[PDB]
This record gives structure tokens, C-alpha cells and sequence, in this order.
DNA sequence: CTTTATTCACAAGCTTGCACAATCCCTGCTGGACAATTCTGAGTGATGGCAGCTCCCACCTTTCCTTCTTCCTTCACTTAGACTACATTTATTCAGCATCTGTATTGTTGGAGTAAGTTCCATGTTAATACTC
DNA sequence: GAGTATTAACATGGAACTTACTCCAACAATACAGATGCTGAATAAATGTAGTCTAAGTGAAGGAAGAAGGAAAGGTGGGAGCTGCCATCACTCAGAATTGTCCAGCAGGGATTGTGCAAGCTTGTGAATAAAG
């Protein structure tokens, strides 16, 4: 009940900053893979903005995406 | 022996059959058309008729034996019996 | 209207006791010529028991079983009917339309040819046009 | 009842073309293919094709690839073939022929034929030629170069007139064929036998193999009365 | 293992369900009757009707390797052919029915 | 004198003609043409009256049927005249063909 | 010895010795328990009684006091359940129900 | 599961029209009557009239014909009910109801109703109030004027609401009804009891009588709980 | 556990009596044993309502024959006829 | 008793005669079997499966296979009349569908 | 529990109703030919499976087999081979 | 760079779904739908796998069918593209 | 490194006969299935004269030109 | 605007390499065949009569044929947009593996329910009878 | 003796007991297969444009379908006769079912194998664009 809405919440705006930025999901696995040396495919990245994941692992990827967050709106 | 009895469904009783049937205007064409499908029903109808009354050992056809292949063409009729 | 009700009630307990006793309605209306002389048929005792017979006929039956009742309490055959065949049935309806009244003339003529009394065949032929007439 | 009637007889000329009808009449013109053949003193009789009215499904003889073309109207129930570019050696009789899509089945109903005048499994009939009088047995046979699993069938043609067939799947009676006449044998040898004699058996004996897809004739038996 | 005079030769004199037809068109409609051709069509449609009934009970009863054919077969049938508030109803009566058969 | 336009009487022999319940094919040529259907069949044939009376019933339901689909697919081709193409489809989509 | 037949016991005016028999020679099934014929004779009964009744209403709507073909194939035709269930029958003299296309009116 | 959506509340002037819809969804659109009913305070619920999709049917009230017009759209499977020149007495509840085509079905679904307010057989229930503690048994009749053969139903109506089936054909439990209630009767003489009073039972009840063209509907009984 | 029949070893028998060399996949084993369990209902049902029509008890080779004609088309309803007596023929010449 | 040979053998037959009188015996068709009637049948029903077969393995051969599938069953029955006139309402599963594009579909010259 | 299946008819895609019109030969699909596809779709469905229910019920049973379905497929004058 | 006209690419996949027998729906969202038309009647019933293949098979051989009574409606009216008014005019004379 | 040169100079060859005489590629493939019962379609014989096809193909369809050549020197 | 040589995307054939499914083999087990007996169903006939043929006639309603009028169908031409085709992105499906458990299948009563048989009984028709003329 | 109604006996099919059997609920136990969940390739579906070509609207011509009127024919209904076959009834005998044995044909499971799919490479062609006449 409580986990739920933030990790909805961080895929809606993840989605949304991704969709302002103009980059891909494709794109995003890669530079994943390029700044923290885990790639991850783009299936990775839909079921994460579509929630079809386990709790336990959207969870253990949200760090990955929260940093990479962080670092594209300033580069 | 007869011959050259599809000509006695005139062309009048075509077009009552088609007014029953709800059309309102009829090709000049329409009536060769009609008289090869009906000659087509006909003769499947009869011959699974014959075959009933061959199976039977007789030689009149009754309204069972046509009402049984109807029902066996999947055109059931009912008032003749069964 | 009475005595349709007492009629009723007593047909019930002359049922009730023929079902107590096992005897059947046969067994009644073979009992009925050992008491009296008059043997009555199984018909007979089930028009009596559904209580559908006419008034007089009602009355008439009714002191026989009356008779009966008490000798089942603690204790000539008639009649022989005839039942025509098929064949003859066909050849005496052969005459509907053609000899409404073939009288005792075509009568003891058509009898001889059936092996059947003229009476039998006078009694038919009156039917017939009683038939007929309704 | 059931009839295919042809056209008349055709004079052409060198490198030209000629159609021919097989107008059918007395059966469901859709549940039947129609055979054509080619019968010629030189090579006696040779199976040209097929066209199945149902779906147009056609199939040719590899010789004639090319030569003829089948066709079918089912407006009026008419088989046509087309022959193009009519060489010398093309004059001859052309049969259209009935037969059921069943493999069982044969070739019964025959067209009168149109004669054109232009200005693989063998089989092997012993008997060409044969001498018998009006109450002999008469026997011939007709040796298959492959196996064909009983799909042969026996006709008779009397001088200048179509074939009749006799037998077909090498042991069944034709329709309205009397039952003197008898087949027998499978797989490679194949007999038909002509119990007593008669006038009217004088004409010459043909057996047809359909158990592969080119359909070959044999050379053909002669057949004379007294 | 005995005869004892045969008595089932029973001829079926032409024998139809016109009679039952009658009660139930005066059960529903009291004044009123109904031609011979609209009987014969009525015949013909029960026949119909019980025949296609039976057809289903059977195939039911063989598609399950039962050998009795009981209400339970018949219900399933009517519901399997007759369309939606045409047999439930047909249901309801036919349960009623049965509840009253046995019960005396 | 007046005279009436087509399309009214056409809709005055419909209503009427559907409103009937009558056999529309006279008797007697059906009969006829029973017997010739069926004399290819067996010889010495005999039919009661009631065979073909059920015979005529079935083919004159047939054909009415077949009308219908025939006008249903007329007006779907933005067409009120029946023609042959609209019969062979009719006949073509219920199975026939 | 007793009475009140089945037909009376399963209050039905169809006969249920009737439709047992039936079941019982038409080659259905090897047994046929004694619920089916009054289960199938009720339902045969309420269809009956289910047409005949829209057959009257029918006649009642045309100042008809009697029941004809054409009364069954306008209550036939005019439900569509009924329809359905028949929609592979003929009612011999019947007609068909009365409707002209829309497009085929003039205007 | 079954549904009949309808609109809002009408308000309207006098001499306008008033067009209601009710869209249904969840069953067969086509083989179900959509039944019309009005219900104003004086004179409890009347019959309306109603219209079969199936074929385009319609059937009105004598005392409406004219006043009231039925639709049908079967591409958006809706009912559209038309009133023309909305006089005073026009301001009411209008009910739309499913209704099967079987003579022994009765109307089972009801819509919610739409509030218009504009700026023969006799059915009679008995008891028009009536008391009942937590736990008794209670009885309501719907003596009728001329004889219906069991064609009659029970409704029940809380207040604001649209009425809810209770018992069809006389005897028998609607869908998703308690055996509690229990139906009675037929011919005349009918009877609807309720076995022991919980507080939902505090309500308006109705009997319907379907047999006639005319359907009428009882005057009604208002039951509230201690 | 259990045991279940079906068709599918004659169906291999006729196979390779037809095409000796030629094979045949499981589905199309599993649809032959369909066509051949549809084709016996049609013509057992169409033979059962043959001895009905005619107040018979007993289902014969003429009512196979009977039904065979009225359900097959007609080259195939006259090879399937042929067959069957050849075979009736043989049973009864046989033993 | 004596070897006892099938009634297949007795009448020439492949599919099995006695299996066929007893499915027709349980199968609530008819009081009594005839005991031709098994035979009849079981012939009936070999000749259309080696027709069918038949037309399969011409098909498949057709194709370059020498293993019938479904699709040269349904090639089998749909090319033939008769056949696809018997088997009208049959759906064969995984059979595929004839080729047939119409004439007005085609591209113009 | 098992959840709740909702909507699904959108599943059956425009590509997939595509593909099946191209089996049957058509070489241009009107916008509107998919929901019309569906409807139709939906309702055949629902058709067999209603008799396939009937049959598992009247079984006893809660798991629908292939039997059924054929039953059901049979009986609606759909006979379908490969599944006996 | 390189196009086909429109109605080549329709005419070649045409060809190429009429020469294969393999289902065109895909697995899951087929049984999908049959679980949710399946929970309208009963409540918690379980599928065999058999049964959902059985049911998409008749369903894509429908729709195939319906669809080739649909071209021959549209070909009929002297069109190329089906429309819905073919649709339902095949199914009225099929009688559905 | 010895075909490769003969087919060039036999594939010019055949470009300037071509062009002389006036026939088109289709032209071409059209009549040798005229004269040898083998069609082949233009976009062969334009490959042919633009020696994009492999040695094999050239070499198996060099004769056929080769008499098609001569053929049309006459006729 | 007419054709006619590149260019392109696609399917189709040739040639290995397996792996999944078809072919074959072994073991029970159960269903079909031998065989004598018992039990009916159905083929021969004989028959009485109903209904299907044939023929005849009189009436008039229906059908056929010709002429002219109407309006419906069919081409011809336009064009607005709604389909198709394709690149790119996004999303669901597919396949293998794992766990779990509600469900289907087999097993042994064994009691309720049904088949077969006999007799008893209710109803339509009518042979026989009492009363009158 | 005719005619009237009244009653009572018969033909017939259905129901009530009665017993022998058989069959299908009814728990018990145990595979097992259907469902749910993961995870990563694989394949597909959704979006957005460009652009063609198709459906639909307008309009005019002509010819085809229909309405009307008159002449003719043959369908309809009734009345006869004539007999062919059709439905009923009765008999016996030849075929079909019963029942106890047993054996060998077939189904399930386990080894053997080989047909065809898949991957790639080469190729020939139809569609569609650029060039040339």
C-alpha cells in the first residue's frame, strides 16, 4: 500500500522526464550500462515504466534509474 | 413420358414468388435462373424421396418419405404427418 | 341430490372394504350370480364404483350389493355378448349406403353366410341405424 | 442420358489454330473432369489431358505441353481445347471423354470425336491381331511395364465410332455392359476375356492404364467375327 | 423365459398427441378452436420437438458412459437446445413437474 | 386514361402476395413436373396427393427464401432489380454453390 | 389397485405413459429413469401451451375465433426465441411475415 | 449485470418534447421488450406501453396512445421514449424495464427512472398501511377484476428507488429473491407473504397483472418496520 | 493407466496398401480418426432411422446400403455401394 | 475350437469388422445388427479412407513430401467435389485454406 | 481469487484480424472492419463456450476439455476434426 | 528510396497466409479472452490446453470463412474493400 | 583473372549488337524463349551486359546469347 | 506522354545437420472369435379395400403477345480522403523451469432405482334389452 | 315387425405391485496437469508520415422492365369407373443374441531412426524507378 504509489509515482515521472528529453528506452538501457556497467535491455525498461515487474526487483532497479536521472537533467 | 415440364412454372408464378418474397423489380433473366435452381431442389428432393420409398419396397411415394428427406436436407416441414 | 351423496358414501365404503378384503371387482361381479342368480361384469361394477351410472340403473344395482356386503361381511351366468369379427365386421358394414333396411328377407340370408343367428344380425342392423340416426 | 456432343469434321491449314466443344448434357457438369484423346492410325490412341470444371484445375500430357489448351465454360457446360500452330503430323480424331474424380473410375462416357485433317508406362497387348469364329472363348492381355494397382480398363470401338467401355478398375463391369465379358489380373498382367462370340464383337480391343499421371493406351487387339 | 399369450402386439392406430393439443388450447384459450391443418402442424412440431430432446439426452448420456437415460439428462438437453428465457422456463416447469410426480 | 406507374403496383402485389398464404404455382404443372423429375429416378412411379402437395409446400418455400437473400443482395449492390449474379451469390454464401 | 394415472400425479395434460414409452423404443438409451418422461412431457406441454397461446392472441388480433397455419407462423416468426428454435422449419401454409424493405418505398 | 441506464431529471415547459433514452447493456438487445412505465404520487404506477427490438413492435396504453412514441437504435442497443405536449400532469418518475417475450416472464430489471416535471381489469390491494414488528408474519392481497391466470408479479419499491421483483407468475421467486417472501394464489385471489420483517423490508409493494393488453398496477402497500 | 481405441492402425494398414512408402504425421493420424468416427455416426444414425421409418428392429446391410446412398455424393456413393457388396459377397463366399 | 480367424480376413477387409458390430451393438442405433451390416460398413468405411489417403499422398508427393500433414488432407478434400461436398461442414485443424485470389483483385495490365 | 479478467477483446489486434482477413483473400480492410471483427468474434465465442460450460457442468467436472469444445463446435453444425 | 504500391504488398501477403496452416491470433491473448468469456458462466474453471487450441481453431477457421463470404459481398457491391455493411449482409445470409 | 576478360569483351559485344540492330533486353529474353524454349527476363540480360552476375551463371548462360547472336546477324 | 533498361526486395531452389517426432518392438490384457443353445424378427403368402390413376366437360381465370411509357441501370469523369506501405519505437508474447495444489481418475461397496411380468382396472363402442307404436 | 332410449359386456391400453439385477453415488487414495510466477530473447504491435488510388457523388443516355389491352388456352373442380398395391394378419424358420472359454490383436510404454525444418548461399524474377526515344 505504501511502496506502490512511490514506485508508481518515480515511473510516471521517469516516463515523463524520458519522454520530455527526447531519449529512448533503448538509449536509456545502454547509457545505464555505459555509466554503472550494468546493461540492461529495453524489455528491462518497459516492465519497469509498466510496473509488470516484482516488487523486490523494481525496487533494486530503482536506485539505477534514480541516478540516471539525476545525471541527465544536467548532462 | 413427359417432356419439357419446367415451362409449367410460368413466368407469372416467378413473379409472385417474388412478390411474396418481397422484391419489387424482376430481370428479364431471372426467370431461366429460378426454374435450373428450383429443376436443382427438385431433383435432390425427389431422389432422396425414390430412395426412401426404394428402401421401403414400394413403389408410391407418400408424404413421408418426402417429408423425411426435407428433414434429412435439414429443411424440416411441418403439417404432412410425423 | 340426497341420495347421490348417500349413493357415493356407500359405493366409498363398499370400496374401502372390497380394498380391505383383496376381492376385485371381477370377484364381485362373479359373486353377484352365486347370491342372486345375476352375474355382472367387470364394467358394470367399475361404472357403479365411479358413480357415473344412471339414476334408476343406481337403484337397481343397488340392493345386490347391499346383499353382497354383508355376505362378504362374515361368508345361470349372464350374459354372453358378441363380438364380431373383422372380416364379418367389414362384411356386414359392406351394406351402409346400399340397404338402409335389408330386413329379415337379407337377413336370414346374410346370417347363414356368417354363422350367426338372424337376431344377432337384426339387433346389429338396428344399431346401425340408431347409429346412423345420431 | 448422360451425352458429350462434339464438333464436325476441320480442315486447317499449317501453323494455324482450331477449337473444339465438348458440350456435356445429362450429369452435374462441375463433378467431372473431361479427358481428351488423340487417336491416329500411326500411334493409335494417346492421352492429351485434362480439365476439371469444379475448380479449372487442368493437367497435360508432357508431350502435348504446349500444344493444346483446356478450357471450360460452366455457363454453358462446355470443355473447350485449343490447338495452335497445327503442324502436318496433327491430323487425326479427337475424343472428349467423361470421367469421375475418383481414381476408381474411368473414362465411360465418350463424344462422337472430331477429326482434324491438317493440309512412362507402356502397356503391351499381345494379341495385335486375333481369329476367332461365333462361339470360342477369346482372350487378351494387355502387360503393364509398371505396377498400377488394378487401374485399368477395357474399351471396344467399332470402325469409325467412339470407344465403349467395358471394364474398368480390371475386374468391374461397365454400365449397361453384359456380364459375358470379364477382367481379371492386377498389378502387371491384366486379361480380358470374351466368353462366347458374337456379330457385333468385331472391333478392335484397347486397354487404358490410370494409375500414373500420364494415362498411356495400348498398341491394341483386332477383333473380327466368322 | 415365458410368453403366456403374447400380449404385446399393440397396434398404433394413427395415434398422435391431438387430444393433449386440444386440453392445453383449452386450458389457455378456452373459446377458441383450432383447424385441422394448425393440429397437424402442432403434431408435428411436438414430434419434432421430443425428437430432437431424446437426441440430446442420448448423446449426453453416451458422451458420459451412462446408460440411464434420467431428468438430469433432460435438463441439460433442453438447456443445450431450447434459447435462453424459452428453457429456463422450460426448466422451471419441468422441475415442478417433477417435484410433484414424487411426492405422492 | 390514367395509368399506373411502376413501383406502385409492384408494392400493391407485394403487400398482397404477402399478406396471402396460398400456393403461387398452379397444381397441375407442378405435378407434371414432379413426375418427370422423378420417372428419371424409377419407372412406374406413383405419388399421393399429399407427396406432392408437401413437395410443392418445400419448393415454394425454398424459392421465397431464396428471394429474399436474392433482394437482400440487390440492394446491397444500391440496386432494386433482381438479377441472376444476385441469386448465384445468395446461393453461393448459404452453401449451394 | 388403485388410480390417478402420471399424467394426473404430475399435474400435465401430456401423456406421460406416452412419452416413456417412447423413450423407451426410440433406441435412446439401454434405461430410462421415471423422471424423464414427466420432465419431458412438462417441457413438451409448456411449449405447446407457450405457441398455442401466441397462435390465440394472434387469431384474437385479426376477429378470428380459430386457430390456422398462418396464426402459427405469425407467432412463430414474431418472437425471436421461437424463431430460432424453428429457424430451420417450414409451417405448411404458413405464408411469411408481411415486410417490405425500406429502400423499396417510394417517396 | 443487466443494466438500463437512463438520463437526468427533465425539467420542461408546458407544450414542449421530451426525449429519455435506455441504454441497456448485458444481454441480447434484440430478444428482450423494453417496457415504459409512469409513476406520480396521486394515482401510484401506470403502464406506459412497451416496444420489442426484435421485430420493432410497439404496443402503448389506450389512455396514452398519441401522448407517448417508442424508438429503437439496436447499433447502440438504446430505447428512446418520446412525449409530445407536456401537460401539468406530465411531472413524473418514467421508468424504463426489461421485459422477456415468454407470456410468463414479468419485468425483472428496472432502470433507475428519469424525473420529468413540467413548469379493463381493476387491480386492488387491500391493505393500503401496514404495521409488522422484527420478526411476524405479514400478508398483503391483490384481489383482481376479471381473471388472469397467474400473470401477475410482485414488486417491491424503496423510497427513491426504482421498484426491484420480487415474484413472477404468481408463485414463483424472482432472481436473486429470499425465500422469504412466498406468492399465492391465482384466478382472482392473490396473496404475497413475508415470513419475518428484517428492516429492509420497509417499503412500497406492487402487484402487476400482465395478463390483459392493459397491464395495471395495484394501488400499493406501505410497510415500515416497528 | 487406462485404454483408449481408435482407428489408427488400419488407417497405417490402408496407407501403406495405397502409398507403400509414404507416411503419416500424428495430426493427421488424429484427423482420419475424427473423419472415420463422423463418417460411422452419419451412416449408423442414417441407418438406425431406416429401420425406424420401416418398424424394423434389426439394422441390415441393406439399410447401410440405403444409408450410404442417401449420405455419400454419387461416384462415391456407387464405389462405397460396390465395395460393401464385394465385401458382404466375400464374407458370405468365405468360412 | 479352430485357429479362429477375424471376420477382417473373412471379408477381405483391413479395418476391423468386429470392432465396428460391437461399437454398432453399444452404440443405441438399433435393437439387433444384422451381421452383414458390420461388414458393409467396415468396407464403406476403408474405401473412403483409402480415397482420402490416397488423394493425401498424391498431394503430399505433389509437394516433395513423403509425410502426409493436415494440410494435404485438407488440399485432398477441398480439390475434390464429391469430398468437400461430404465434409462441407468440417473444420480440419491446422489444414490451412486453398489458394484462391479473385480475378478483380489481381493487378490490371 | 485468480484476479479478474476485464476488457480482452482488445487483444484479438488490428494485425492479427489483418492477417485473417488475408487468409480469406482480402486485399483492402475498411477502419471500421475490426470492431465488427471483434463483436462477431465475441459472439461465436461466447456461442461455443456456453455449450462447452453445459457440457463440463453436466459432467461434473471443472476443467473444460477438448471434448467438450468439440461437443459444442458439433453440435452448433461446426464439426471439426484433429481433436477426438 | 524503394516503395511498392499500394495493394502489392496486401496481394503478396494474400499469397503468403493461404499458403500456411499456423494460427495468425497469438496464444495468450486468445485465452485471455476465452478465461474472461468462460467467467461469465461458471466461476472457477480450468482449461485444458487441448480445449483453448480446439477453440482457436474453430474461431480462425469462422472468421477465415466470414471473411471470404465478406469479399465476395464487397465484390458483389463493385468494391475492393470490405466494409461492415458486407459483414453483415454474409452473416444474414448465412443465417446468424 | 582469364574469364573475366573474355566475358567483358563478349558482354560488349553483345551491348553494341544489341544497340545496332535496335532490340530491347526484353526483346531479347522475349525471343530466346522463342528460339531455345527458355524464357528469361530482363533483368538476367541487363545483369549479363553489367557483369554483376557470378562467373558460373555467366558462364552457363554465355552459349545461349552466343547462339542468339548469330542467329540475329541473319535473322 | 511510351517505352525500356538499372535497381531492389523477395521468394524459390541446393546443400548439410541435426532433433523431434514417427516407426518399430515388448508385454500384458482384454475384446473378439468358436460353438451350441435359445430366442425371436421378418420373409412368404392371402386378403380386403382404399386411393391413385384414367377420362370428360364446362367455366373462366390465367397466361401469352404486342405496343408504348417510364425510370432504372450503366458508363464517364472528378476528387477528397482513407486506406496502404514503411521506418522507428514500444510492448507483449513465447519458451523453458519451478512450485503448488485442486481436480480428475481408479477402487469397492451396496442401496436406490429400474426392467420384466402379471393382473387389475377405466374408457369408447356396442351387442342386447325394456317400452312404445 | 319399425322406432326410441337404457344398460351392460367387450377390446384396449395404462397403472399397481413384485422380484431380480445393475449401476452409479460415495467416500478413499493418489498421481498430475493446470495455474501461477520468473526471466530473457523474439517477435509483434503501435505511431507517425507520405502518398496513391478508391469509393462515392453527378450526370446523361438508352434500353429494358412493366402496364394495358385483347386473344387464347389450360387449370380447376366435379363426376364416374378400374385396379394396383398397400396395410393387416398369421406362421415358421432362419438368423441374431446368450453365455462360458481362451487366445491373439492391440494399446501403452520404451528404444531406433530419419523426414523435414533451419541456416545459409545462389538465383531468377516481378515491381517500380530512372533513362531514352
Amino acid at each position: 500500500k505504501a511502496l506502490q504509489k512511490e514506485l508508481e509515482q518515480f515511473a510516471k515521472l521517469l516516463k515523463q522526464k524520458r519522454i520530455t528529453l527526447g531519449y529512448t528506452q533503448a538509449d536509456v538501457g545502454l547509457t545505464l550500462g555505459v555509466l554503472f556497467g550494468k546493461v540492461f535491455s529495453q524489455t528491462t525498461i518497459c516492465r519497469f515504466e509498466a510496473l509488470q515487474l516484482s516488487f523486490k526487483n523494481m525496487c533494486k532497479l530503482r536506485p539505477l534509474l534514480q541516478k540516471w536521472v539525476e545525471e541527465a537533467d544536467n548532462n | 413420358v413427359l417432356r419439357d415440364n419446367i415451362q409449367g412454372i410460368t413466368k407469372p408464378a416467378i413473379r409472385r414468388l417474388a412478390r411474396r418474397g418481397g422484391v419489387k423489380r424482376i430481370s428479364g433473366l431471372i426467370y431461366e435462373e429460378t426454374r435450373g435452381v428450383l429443376k436443382v431442389f427438385l431433383e435432390n428432393v425427389i431422389r432422396d424421396a425414390v430412395t426412401y420409398t426404394e428402401h421401403a419396397k414400394r413403389k408410391t411415394v407418400t408424404a413421408m418419405d418426402v417429408v423425411y428427406a426435407l428433414k434429412r436436407q435439414g429443411r424440416t416441414l411441418y403439417g404432412f404427418g410425423g | 341430490k340426497a341420495l347421490q351423496k348417500e349413493l357415493e358414501q356407500f359405493a366409498k365404503l363398499l370400496k374401502q372394504k372390497r380394498i380391505t378384503l383383496g376381492y376385485t371387482q371381477a370377484d364381485v361381479g362373479l359373486t353377484l350370480g352365486v347370491l342372486f342368480g345375476k352375474v355382472f361384469s367387470q364394467t358394470t361394477i367399475c361404472r357403479f364404483e365411479a358413480l357415473q351410472l344412471s339414476f334408476k340403473n343406481m337403484c337397481k344395482l343397488r340392493p345386490l350389493l347391499q346383499k353382497w356386503v354383508e355376505e362378504a361381511d362374515n361368508n345361470a351366468r349372464k350374459r354372453k355378448r358378441t363380438s364380431i369379427e373383422n372380416r364379418v365386421r367389414g362384411n356386414l358394414e359392406n351394406l351402409f349406403l346400399q340397404c338402409p333396411k335389408p330386413t329379415l328377407q337379407q337377413i336370414s340370408h346374410i346370417a347363414q353366410q356368417l354363422g350367426l343367428e338372424k337376431d344377432v344380425v337384426r339387433v346389429w342392423f338396428c344399431n346401425r341405424r340408431q347409429k346412423g340416426k345420431r | 442420358e448422360v451425352q458429350l456432343q462434339q464438333s464436325g469434321p476441320e480442315l486447317v491449314e499449317p501453323g494455324t489454330s482450331v477449337k473444339m466443344p465438348c458440350k456435356a448434357s445429362g450429369y452435374t457438369f462441375t463433378s467431372y473432369t473431361i479427358q481428351w484423346v488423340k487417336q491416329t492410325p500411326r500411334q493409335g490412341l494417346e492421352w492429351i489431358g485434362y480439365i476439371y470444371p469444379y475448380n479449372a484445375g487442368t493437367k497435360y500430357n508432357e508431350k502435348f505441353k504446349g500444344k493444346a489448351t483446356l478450357t471450360s465454360d460452366k455457363s454453358s457446360s462446355t470443355v473447350y481445347m485449343e490447338l495452335s500452330s497445327l503442324t502436318s503430323e496433327d491430323s487425326a480424331v479427337y475424343y472428349c471423354a467423361r470421367k469421375s474424380s475418383r481414381l476408381r473410375s474411368t473414362l465411360d462416357y465418350w463424344g462422337q470425336g472430331t477429326s482434324v485433317t491438317v493440309s512412362d508406362i507402356k502397356m503391351t497387348q499381345s494379341p495385335s491381331s486375333m481369329h476367332a469364329s461365333l462361339g470360342e472363348r477369346v482372350t487378351i492381355t494387355c502387360k503393364a511395364s509398371q505396377d498400377i494397382r488394378s487401374y485399368l480398363s477395357w474399351y471396344q470401338q467399332k470402325p469409325w465410332k467412339s470407344p465403349k467401355t467395358l471394364i474398368y478398375y480390371a475386374t468391374s463391369l461397365a454400365d449397361g455392359v453384359p456380364s459375358r465379358f470379364s477382367g481379371s489380373g492386377s498389378g502387371q498382367d491384366f486379361s480380358l476375356t470374351i466368353n462366347n462370340l458374337e456379330s457385333d464383337d468385331t472391333a478392335t480391343y484397347y486397354c487404358l492404364q490410370h494409375g500414373e499421371s500420364p494415362y498411356t493406351f495400348g498398341s491394341g487387339t483386332k477383333l473380327e467375327i466368322k | 423365459a415365458q410368453k403366456k399369450d403374447g400380449k404385446k402386439r399393440k397396434r398404433s392406430r394413427k395415434e398422435s398427441y391431438s387430444i393433449y393439443v386440444y386440453k392445453v388450447l383449452k386450458q389457455v384459450h378456452p373459446d377458441t378452436g383450432i383447424s385441422s391443418k394448425a393440429m397437424g402442424i402442432m403434431n408435428s412440431f411436438v414430434n419434432d420437438i421430443f425428437e430432437r430432446i431424446a437426441g440430446e439426452a442420448s448423446r449426453l448420456a453416451h458422451y458420459n458412459k451412462r446408460s440411464t437415460i434420467t431428468s438430469r439428462e433432460i435438463q441439460t438437453a433442453v438447456r443445450l437446445l431450447l434459447p435462453g428465457e424459452l428453457a429456463k422456463h422450460a426448466v422451471s416447469e419441468g422441475t415442478k413437474a417433477v417435484t410433484k410426480y414424487t411426492s405422492s | 386514361p390514367h395509368r399506373y406507374r411502376p413501383g406502385t403496383v409492384a408494392l400493391r402485389e407485394i403487400r398482397r402476395y404477402q399478406k396471402s398464404t396460398e400456393l403461387l404455382i398452379r397444381k397441375l404443372p407442378f405435378q407434371r413436373l414432379v413426375r418427370e423429375i422423378a420417372q428419371d429416378f424409377k419407372t412406374d412411379l406413383r405419388f399421393q396427393s399429399s407427396a406432392v402437395m408437401a413437395l410443392q409446400e418445400a419448393c415454394e418455400a425454398y424459392l421465397v427464401g431464396l428471394f429474399e437473400d436474392t433482394n437482400l443482395c440487390a440492394i446491397h449492390a444500391k440496386r432494386v432489380t433482381i438479377m441472376p449474379k444476385d441469386i448465384q451469390l445468395a446461393r453461393r454464401i448459404r452453401g449451394e454453390r | 389397485a388403485k388410480a390417478k394415472s402420471r399424467s394426473s400425479r404430475a399435474g400435465l395434460q401430456f401423456p406421460v405413459g406416452r412419452v416413456h414409452r417412447l423413450l423407451r423404443k426410440g433406441n435412446y438409451a439401454e434405461r430410462v429413469g421415471a423422471g424423464a418422461p414427466v420432465y419431458m412431457a412438462a417441457v413438451l406441454e409448456y411449449l405447446t401451451a407457450e405457441i398455442l397461446e401466441l397462435a390465440g392472441n394472434a387469431a384474437r388480433d385479426n376477429k378470428k375465433t380459430r386457430i390456422i397455419p398462418r396464426h402459427l407462423q405469425l407467432a412463430i416468426r414474431n418472437d425471436e426465441e421461437l424463431n430460432k428454435l424453428l429457424g430451420k422449419v417450414t409451417i405448411a401454409q404458413g405464408g411469411v411475415l408481411p415486410n417490405i424493405q425500406a429502400v423499396l418505398l417510394p417517396k
